[PDB]
């Protein structure tokens, strides 16, 4: 099952779908952890995600 | 592999950050070496991890 809430059987569709999916929980989780060290990185300091010292 | 005491590290990558905004020189030149200095040891940490 993906993350659309549909469902696949074959093995040929569900390599496919899984590789879209993996794909999609990537780029959640590197907006995830942007803000998160924006988040940090703005109270210790550094450089943040927009190049801003 | 012998011995590395981050405490002592990571304590002294957090004390040049924070006498990079402490420091009251006064002058234009030390104001760009420690703030080149300390962005480096900065992103010295973060990349380390």
């Amino acid at each position: 099952t993906n993350d659309d809430k549909e469902i696949a059987v074959e093995l040929g569709n569900i390599l496919e779908s899984m590789k879209k999916d993996i794909k999609r929980q990537q780029e959640n989780t590197q907006k995830v952890k942007t803000a998160v060290s924006d988040f940090k990185l703005k109270l210790i300091g550094g450089e943040l995600s927009d190049g801003t010292i | 592999y012998p011995e590395i005491n981050i405490k002592a590290m990571n304590q002294a990558v957090n004390t040049i950050w924070l006498l990079a905004q402490r420091q009251t020189s006064g002058i234009e030149i030390i104001n760009d070496k420690v703030k080149r200095i300390s962005a480096y040891s900065r992103e010295f940490d973060e990349m380390m991890r």
